[PDB]
C-alpha cells in the first residue's frame, strides 16, 4: 500500500 | 493544475497510469511527513515518487537548490530536465504538469 520513494543525488 | 491537494500515493499512481504519459507529473499531500508534500512522477509506464522538503525558510527536495515557494520550485524542475537525478544515477522529467 506505501509507495516508493527515490534516493536522490542533488549535492 | 498541477496540485491535487485530496489524493494518496496510491491515487497518484492510478491518475498518471491511466490520465498521463510518461513524463507526466503532480504533487501531493505527504503521508509520511503530514503537513508536506510530495511529487508523484511517471516515467518508463511506471510511478516514481519524491519527497518535497518545507523547512519554512525554503521548499526543496531534501537537497539541491532552495525555493521560496511550492510553485517556484516545481517550475525549476519542468526548466531544468536535468537537475533531478537518483543516485543510480538516472534522470526524472517533469515534464506536463497534470491538472486537476
Amino acid at each position: 500500500k506505501q509507495v516508493e520513494y527515490l534516493d536522490l543525488d542533488l549535492d | 493544475r498541477w496540485f491535487h491537494p485530496n489524493i494518496t500515493g496510491v491515487e497518484a499512481e492510478n491518475l498518471l497510469l491511466t490520465r498521463g504519459v510518461d513524463g507526466s507529473f503532480l504533487a501531493r499531500p505527504s503521508k509520511s511527513n503530514p503537513g508536506d508534500f510530495t511529487l508523484s512522477v511517471r516515467r518508463n509506464g511506471a510511478v516514481t515518487h519524491i519527497k518535497i522538503q518545507n523547512t519554512g525558510d525554503y521548499y526543496d527536495l531534501y537537497g539541491g537548490e532552495k525555493f521560496a515557494t511550492l510553485a517556484e520550485l516545481v517550475q525549476y524542475y519542468m526548466e531544468h530536465h536535468g537537475q533531478l537525478k537518483e543516485k543510480n544515477g538516472d534522470v526524472i522529467e517533469l515534464k506536463y504538469p497534470l491538472n486537476c
